[PDB]
């Protein structure tokens, strides 16, 4: 018959530091065993302080992004100000939920800085539940990324070790290395990397090379 | 499945029900009262799907209370039975089917005592005694044996205790405590709750 | 799937002259725990172990067949089994079942009895032998254990560092798995001796 | 349907339809009431009694609920509507809120009906 | 759903200062080759070029709609003409809105165009999946001529107009060999700054002489 | 897949296409569907290749013993029955379809459709999924008593019409002329294929 | 999975890809798909992992009994029959898809065997998941009677186009060259992606391990 | 997902765990299931995380509309009825939510259980979630209405601690919310694993 | 069901078979599949009769207004589009397939396949379930620039080949020659049907 | 579903089970005894499909009794556990799958008390306490809270009465009466049946 949803792969990783929030994703867009194109950025920009990733069916990633960017302007025109990171989460929770009976298949991870200037990451589900966390992942490689962060970021399972808040200098090499580890062992990840770092100054996009196979 | 019962005496209607509210493998609420009072002398007993019982039987309780305020006199137990049917019947073919099982028990100044049976397909029946649930198979047999139209309240409660204590032996579900109420010319009257500690 | 009924995790990482194999202690049926004493790692004799994961029936069923076939092999031969030969045994054991396969993914770790030579490998339901120079994992959490072992593993490590590496590899990978947990047992195979340690892990 | 403005403003700002409606009240059957301590009393005078009438069916003191009663003075054809609309709200309140109806809650709903029918098209 | 006259692979690849799109002239009903002369490449305005795959009955519907879209645009004479990115983003919504209603147009389209010195080659899909790539193919072209195009673009990212058509003729030649529903006659439509020009029906010189090798 | 055979005085001409396709993709571009069962006997494969190559080999074996033990070339009716028994016995499991054509010292040229476990002798026979489109060419253009030069031009013209309409057929035509002198194996390359209405 | 083969003037060349995946993960990054049947005969598995291995083991063992029995160079046409009648015996349940090639004294011969038993002689072919990519490169640049020095690049470029363009193929490129002398194996002949570097070591100091039951068994 | 509540002399106590997982892989860890509504009203979370989170925001919306309109500070009994009536219109469309509404009204320490299909039950003791059965055992272990404040929390801890220990889909940290006449107050948020090795020694 | 149309200088010849069959039994033995949409325009029905007679009547209506309001005979391209819009809009519910052929004062003879909601102008067109059996006669025997006497003999010979192979086709051939002078209705009885290879 | 439980003390193994035999909506037999005695100090507890419990557990009782007569000494509780597994495991893939849930409770002169858990897939586990059925969810939580390795049989029966009386409150099925037995160095000993005269 007709199968409306296909899995296009993709991987999203967010880390909320004290002064920074990093949202990174790969470029590979692939349906089935074939690669359509090796540049398809998952990271999309909403406001200056907010970057949203979309991991899932690519047609919903394109539609949902145009719906969000439409309601950013509906808010900015009505309220004469940009949406806060917490407001984008609460809105997109109701946007994803209005589809409850024919859901969007996507994994949204919103990250950036809140009113306090601190990294705020909101991870969603296709049905629109959301909760704040220091680090989240998504997509096919989400299962590989999370255990690595529980150790380095969370200092779990280690007795008598000091807890130092993660530094951007260690966060850059932490995001790059988990993908170098994930792109190897995952077939849906590779061919390139985009890191969009959200600080108080602005968004800085950094591209990293990954295994091409 | 939850359990209902009713008995019609000459001057009275003696109804009883189980107080258990159960979900999955556990009993959530053991004091849950399934007896809904439509009017002064008119009761109602609803069991079925957990959500459809309270949702539907409250639509009736308001239409009955509304009728008494409009015309100044309450419905008779006969009219209240045929009204609950048509609502439950119209909801069958629509997109919101109700699954319920009703007992309408009432007393009337003229018609006297009345007891009505109803299934989830809204087929109304007026019987001297009736029961619902899986406990209706282990009980109505006992009611067949000991029931008489001349029975007295004193015997009825004693007769009701013979039925309800046999759900503790054969019937698999717990059902520790049973609520009991009686209706007469003086209105509804509560009776000592049958309890098997 | 079916191998996700009882959950479970098995890991093996190769060092320089030594190997280490680890598995969790949890035995449960779907969402319900039963006991924490379950044993997923079995001795094949001196300096050779084998882990087993997947359905808990086949863990004990396949293991009792190996000690059956191993003890026959070790009594016929005048020597102990080589870890490379044992890989082909378990591969032949699982492949004869091709059309009614055991549900399990054996993980073999040990030392070549010759002198120092370490060996590890992993298998599948059908028993395709797979030899790796770094690590092997099997279980429902396998996806977790890849990322942990990728970053932590190094070409040559002394025994002290294997334990620290494989400990944090299991503990962190299991915490994100729902059906695995309840403590981890870690074995260390050296040339001189064998060190067994049961870690204190989150009970959940 | 018929949608047209009946109630409209005037050069003096007065609503004619609302003022002429109150003129219907200005000739009613006189209705009074007072508040005591534990008791409250209502009363009405009927000049239309020829002794041929049935006093029960012409009673202008009604009861919206167990805890609330009401009277009215004005055109009696319109009262049967508001009352039958108020009695529906009393029971729908007990269905929404298991507590009984507050005297103030049913007075708001009676007022919200007399509003909507002022601004609605062709009423 | 119903098997009504599917198309076949559609090749395209952007070269220096232009875009070339090759498509078979064969309409295919089931496994048949039924309509052997059809134009599956539509000219849209001056600067953009469309050709499609999948259901052909849905291609003449979009041929009719995009016809009105462009004609209604010319009627105003405002000077605005749809860029191939607008034609691409419009189809992405038409494909998606039909999808969300569970009544999709079963089709795959490749939009070529050259505007403002920027060659636009683009891709949409039934499900709404849409992107932009230097080389595209649909159906089994993505499994066949796609690694032929990528293997050239990795070594030579810059192709001329003469090298382009030569590589297109080779890739159409491979599809004629390796694709069951393909056919020998095809159109090569090359859009440049001079405007859309659709070359007549062409063919491929084929070397079958390996049939003697297999025998011996 | 399109196979064809025509009968004339001295012998038979066995034509076939080449292309083997699994689904909508082409496994093998040049493939020989004529597998000799015996010196003068040829079998044109059709249907499932895995099932047909098994039946063609089993038929080439059982018939090989028949050739040795009789110390004499087997007939074509013997070859058609060995193929029929294998096809009908396994007909649930094997979807293969064959065609047996050859020459003998007794009856001369013969052609036998083995389709689905049945057997017919036919003056001309067509098979495969591409057969259906040429049921109008072989009815009209066919005439009895054609010379070998006319038959090869009739078989070539016919299959060339099937390859153009069929998507599962195509490639080069194979032609084996089997007579009492021997077997002439030809190959018709794409440039030699007779041209027919292009549009 | 991408495997391919090519016939040139003096012999044949068999390539393969080294990556093996279960579901979507990379289980092993270095794997031998080219197996050893006879000294001058090889083959390439594509399919179910063990079904393409165990199958070539039975053939490699049968051909060793046959070579010792006769005392003659193994014919390529024989290996094809053994793999053909074994796979058809299992009614396609086995998913092994093989490319058999080698040089006997009949001259260079390259077959291919599909999981259901369908085998075709030919000059060139490719199987696996990335077969559509490799064949397309073979079709275009092929031509009969190639020298050996020019026959290696066309196969490398055939598989590399099947690795880089497929999600099921990765790693290095194995190649096996066969001639009248024959038996020349080149392992990891091509490396499409060189960089593998992972510098930021996570190695940490021992001494944090909430451990309980520690015990030691001497040997 | 394990959740429980009980009322006694000094008022209600609510206890939940933090973990919400999808399949065998744990999605998040510290997720807060208990949903705050009013100052003195407190909801819970069971079933689909997005469904009960959405509809208990409408209840938070309707309770404010009630308090703004009437000013009567809605009772726990009515707030439980609003959440059921909203879920009854969408019945059959696959909404899965459990819930409990706690609070102190003029009548007393009301506690209710509102379900996906409209089940509305007052009562003394309740528990929901997948590990609900494991909670009733420890709660029925001699809980009495006469317990003091400190003796009551020790039961709330020890109930979830033993509930998540037996259940693989329940775990994380224990969130405990006491109830009073004025409003709820958070007693503690404590890791289960750290409480295990306490009660184990 | 087999329908055919051929284009020549002065006009077009629209051939068809007769037999209408539901399943393996014959509903109607003699049935006219040519339903004129206008004076010079004729539509050859195909596929589901209930769906085709509805589309042929709706197309004969919408086009009738087009004829009156323009006070001029409509073109054939106008008739092919009215049929295409009805076929494509309902394509889920209506399985019908039509063929539009006729003559006009501008372009002369025209033939348009409407199949499945698409549109093509063709020199000769065949349709119905029986059309799959002859693509080989219409590829070979067809030549450009045929006289009306040759076209009618080409259409008659072609359909006569389809009726013999098709089980869902048969009966008498209808032939309508549409030229500028008028429309010549001809019926080819079974005794006039051209004989071909019998066996 | 039927209910089993067991508790291992230092010197003893205290097991209990429900006496109900139920079919459809009625209770056929309220005194039905589910405790099968394999040997002197070895008990067995089997619940599951009504026909598979008695059919399988009798195949074990004979193999255990047969072993004692062949070699002159009874099986140890350890060997009897691994024997019941392999039989139940070999069934699984054959054409006669058994659905059962076992508890092997025994005492040994050397190994001491032992209690074994088993599911219908024949996965053997040795636990200090275990339970089966839907009542195993409402109980094992209580056992977690009051169990200690030093518990005394005076406390154990008192502890067992705390668990079993909570199936009368939350658990939906009746289960009025519970059989209880204890094992020690002196062999099996019956204890006063816990009964709640509803």
């Amino acid at each position: 018959r007709f199968s409306p949803y296909a899995f296009n792969g993709g991987t999203v990783l967010a880390i909320a530091g004290e002064d920074f929030s990093i949202v990174a994703s790969d470029t590979r867009l692939s349906e089935g065993f074939s690669i359509h194109t090796r540049d398809s950025p998952k990271c999309y920009k909403l406001t200056d302080k907010t970057v949203i990733g979309c991991s899932g069916f690519h047609g919903d990633c394109l539609t949902l992004t145009k719906i969000i960017e439409a309601r950013l302007k509906m808010y900015k025109h009505s309220n004469n100000k940009a949406m806060t990171t917490g407001a984008i989460a609460a809105m997109l929770s109701t946007i994803l939920y209005s589809r409850r009976f024919f859901p969007y298949y996507v994994y949204n991870i919103i990250g950036g800085l809140d009113e306090e200037g601190k990294g705020a990451v909101y991870s969603f589900d296709p049905v629109g539940s959301y909760q704040r966390d220091s680090f989240k992942a998504g997509g096919s490689a989400s299962a590989m990324l999370q255990p690595l962060l529980d150790n380095q970021v969370g200092f779990k399972n280690m007795q008598n070790v000091e807890h130092v808040p993660l530094s951007l200098d260690r966060a850059m090499r932490l995001v790059k290395d988990v993908f170098i580890s994930a792109a190897e062992r995952d077939v849906y990840t590779g061919d390139a990397l985009k890191v969009c770092i959200v600080t108080k100054e602005g968004i800085r996009g950094e591209t990293v090379p990954l295994r091409k196979d | 499945m939850e359990y209902l019962i009713g008995i019609q005496g000459p001057d009275y209607v003696l109804v009883a029900s189980d107080r258990v509210a159960a979900s999955n493998i556990v009993q959530m609420k053991d004091d849950h009262d399934k007896m809904f009072k439509m009017s002064e002398k008119i009761l109602l007993l609803c069991v079925g799907e957990a959500g459809d019982t309270v949702q539907f039987a409250e639509y009736i309780q308001k239409n009955v209370q509304l009728y008494k305020m409009r015309n100044g006199y309450e419905l008779s137990p006969t009219a209240a039975a045929n009204f609950t049917r048509r609502n439950l019947a119209d909801y069958l073919r629509s997109r919101t089917p109700y699954h319920v099982n009703l007992l309408l028990a009432g007393y009337d100044e003229h018609e006297g005592p009345a007891l009505y049976y109803m299934d989830y397909l809204a087929a109304l029946a007026k019987a001297p005694f009736a029961a619902h649930g899986y406990g209706a198979f282990l009980t109505l047999s006992i009611l067949d044996r000991y029931y008489t139209p001349t029975i007295s309240r004193e015997k009825a409660v004693e007769l009701l205790r013979k039925c309800l204590e046999e759900l503790q032996k054969r019937f698999i579900l717990n059902l520790p405590t049973f609520s009991v109420r009686i209706i007469d010319r003086n209105g509804i009257h509560d009776l000592d709750n049958i309890s098997f500690p | 799937s079916i191998m996700s009924y009882n959950g479970g995790a098995v890991m093996a990482m190769k060092g320089k002259n030594c190997v280490a194999i680890a598995a969790d202690r949890r035995f449960g049926i779907q969402a319900q725990m039963v006991t924490t004493d379950f044993q997923k790692i079995f001795p094949m004799g001196d300096r050779l172990y084998i882990g087993l994961a997947g359905l808990a029936t086949d863990v004990q069923t396949v293991a009792q067949r190996l000690k059956f076939r191993l003890n026959l092999y070790e009594l016929k031969e005048g020597r102990q089994i080589k870890p490379y030969t044992l890989m082909s045994m378990v591969a032949n054991l699982l492949y004869e079942k091709r059309f009614g396969p055991y549900y399990t993914e054996p993980v073999i770790a040990g030392l070549d009895p010759k002198t120092f030579k370490p060996f590890i490998c992993s298998l599948d339901l059908i028993g395709c032998p797979m030899v790796t120079d770094d690590f092997v994992v099997s279980g429902t959490c396998t996806e977790q254990m890849y990322g942990m072992c990728e970053s932590l593993w190094e070409p040559n490590m002394d025994p002290e560092h294997l334990f620290e590496t494989i400990s944090q590899a299991m503990l962190n990978a299991v915490d994100r798995d729902a059906v695995s947990g309840m403590g981890v047992i870690v074995h260390i195979i050296e040339k001189d001796k064998i060190t067994t340690r049961t870690l204190k892990a989150r009970m959940d | 349907s018929y949608d047209r403005a009946i109630t409209v403003f005037s050069p003096d700002g007065h609503l004619f339809q609302v003022e002429y409606a109150q003129e219907a009240v200005k000739k009613g059957s006189t209705a009074v009431g007072v508040r005591g301590k534990d008791i409250v009393v209502l009363g009405v005078e009927k000049k239309s009694v020829a002794k041929l009438q049935d006093e029960r069916t012409v009673r202008k003191i009604c009861a919206l609920d167990d805890n609330v009663c009401m009277a009215f003075a004005g055109l009696t054809a319109d009262a049967r509507i508001v009352i039958n609309r108020a009695r529906v709200e009393c029971q729908s309140h007990r269905l929404t809120v298991e507590d009984p109806v507050t005297v103030e809650y049913i007075t708001r709903y009676i007022a919200s009906l007399k509003q909507r029918y002022t601004q609605s098209n062709g009423r | 759903q119903n098997p009504m006259v599917t198309g076949t692979s559609v090749l395209g690849l952007k070269f220096e200062g232009g875009v070339v799109i090759a498509a078979d002239m064969l309409g295919s009903y089931g496994s048949l080759a039924r309509f052997r002369n059809i134009s599956r490449i539509m000219r849209v305005n001056n600067s953009t070029m469309l050709g499609a795959s999948g259901d052909y009955a849905d291609f003449q519907y979009l041929k009719q709609v995009l016809g009105q879209m462009v004609i209604d645009e010319e009627l105003l004479g405002d000077g605005h003409s749809y860029s191939p990115k607008a034609i691409h983003s419009w189809l992405t919504r038409a494909m998606y809105s039909r999808r969300s209603k569970m009544n999709p147009l079963w089709n795959t389209m490749v939009i070529g165009g050259y505007a403002d010195g920027e060659s636009f080659l683009g891709y949409v899909d039934m499900l709404g999946v849409a992107y932009e790539a230097p080389s595209l193919a649909t159906g089994y072209g993505a499994y066949l001529a796609q690694p032929l195009l990528r293997e050239v673009l990795e070594k030579q990212p810059v192709l001329s107009q003469t090298e382009a058509r030569e590589l297109v003729e080779r890739c159409m030649r491979v599809l004629y060999y390796r694709d069951a529903r393909s056919y020998n006659r095809f159109q090569i439509a090359t859009v440049t700054e001079k405007g859309v020009e659709i070359e007549g029906p062409l063919s491929a010189e084929t070397n079958w002489d390996i049939a003697h090798m297999i025998s011996g | 897949t399109t196979i064809m055979a025509v009968e004339f005085d001295g012998g038979v001409v066995v034509g076939s296409d080449s292309r083997v396709s699994a689904g909508e993709a082409v496994v093998n571009r040049v493939f020989d569907k004529l597998s000799p069962l015996h010196q003068h006997i040829y079998c044109a494969l059709s249907g499932s290749a895995a099932d047909a190559q098994a039946i063609a080999d089993m038929a080439a074996y059982q018939l090989e013993l028949h050739g040795m033990e009789l110390e004499e070339p087997p007939l074509v009716l013997a070859a058609a029955n060995v193929v029929r028994n294998i096809t009908y016995k396994y007909r649930e499991d094997l979807s293969a379809h064959l065609m047996v054509a050859g020459w003998d010292q007794r009856e001369g040229g013969q052609v036998y459709g083995t389709m689905s476990g049945m057997l017919i002798r036919q003056p001309f026979a067509i098979g495969g999924s591409g057969s259906t489109y040429i049921y109008g060419y072989v009815d009209a253009a066919y005439k009895p008593g054609m010379s070998p030069e006319e038959c090869r031009r009739f078989t070539t013209n016919a299959i060339a019409l099937a390859m153009k309409r069929d998507g599962s057929s195509g490639g080069v035509i194979y032609l084996a002329t089997i007579t009492g002198a021997g077997v002439d194996h030809r190959v018709i390359l794409g440039d030699e294929l007779p041209r027919f209405y292009d549009e | 999975t991408t495997i391919a083969g090519l016939v040139f003037q003096d012999g044949v060349i068999l390539g393969a890809d080294t990556r093996a995946t279960n579901d979507s993960v990379v289980a092993d990054k270095i794997c031998e798909k080219i197996h050893f049947i006879a000294p001058k005969i090889y083959c390439c598995g594509a399919g179910v992992a063990a079904d393409a291995e165990m199958t070539t083991r039975m053939a490699a063992s049968n051909m060793e009994l046959h070579a010792l029995s006769t005392g003659r160079e193994c014919r390529v046409a024989t290996v094809t029959r053994m793999l053909r009648q074994t796979l058809f015996r299992y009614q396609g349940y086995v998913g092994a898809s093989l490319i058999v090639g080698g040089v006997d004294f009949t001259g260079p011969q390259l077959y291919s065997v599909h999981p259901h038993g369908s085998y075709s002689r030919l000059p060139f072919t490719a199987l696996g998941s990335g077969q559509d990519a490799a064949i397309a490169v073979l079709e275009d640049r092929f031509q009969p009677n190639m020298t050996l020095e020019a026959a290696q690049e066309l196969l490398v470029e055939a598989i590399t186009a099947g690795i880089l363009g497929d999600l099921g193929s990765g790693g290095n490129v194995d190649a096996c060259v066969i001639t009248a002398a024959g038996a020349k194996m080149l392992r990891a002949l091509s490396s499409p992606t060189k960089p593998i570097e992972r510098s930021s070591q996570y190695r940490f100091a021992p001494g944090t391990t909430p451990v309980l039951s520690q015990t030691v068994v001497p040997l | 997902t394990t959740t429980l509540a009980f009322k006694f002399q000094h008022g209600v106590i609510v206890a939940v765990d933090s973990r919400a997982s999808a399949g065998n892989y744990i999605a998040t860890l510290k997720v807060n299931k208990v949903i705050e509504i009013n100052p003195y009203l407190l909801g819970t979370m069971s079933g689909c995380a997005a469904d009960c989170l959405y509809w208990e925001r409408l209840l938070a919306k309707e309770c404010r509309l009630y308090y703004l309109r009437n000013g009567e500070r809605i009772s726990v009994s009515a707030a439980s009825k609003l959440l059921s009536n909203m879920m009854c219109q969408y019945r059959g469309m696959g909404l899965s939510m459990g819930s409990m509404i706690c609070g102190w009204d003029k009548k007393g320490p009301g506690l209710y259980y509102v379900d996906e299909n409209g089940t509305r039950l007052s009562g003394n003791m309740f528990s929901t979630g997948s590990g609900n059965s494991h909670a009733y055992g420890v709660m029925d272990s001699g809980y009495r209405p006469d317990l003091s404040i400190e003796e009551a929390y020790d039961l709330g801890r020890r109930a979830i601690v033993h509930a998540t220990h037996r259940d693989s889909y329940s775990g994380g940290v224990v969130n405990m919310y006491h109830m009073k006449e004025d409003g709820w107050v958070k007693v503690e948020s404590t890791d289960v694993s750290d409480l295990m090795h306490q009660y184990r020694e």
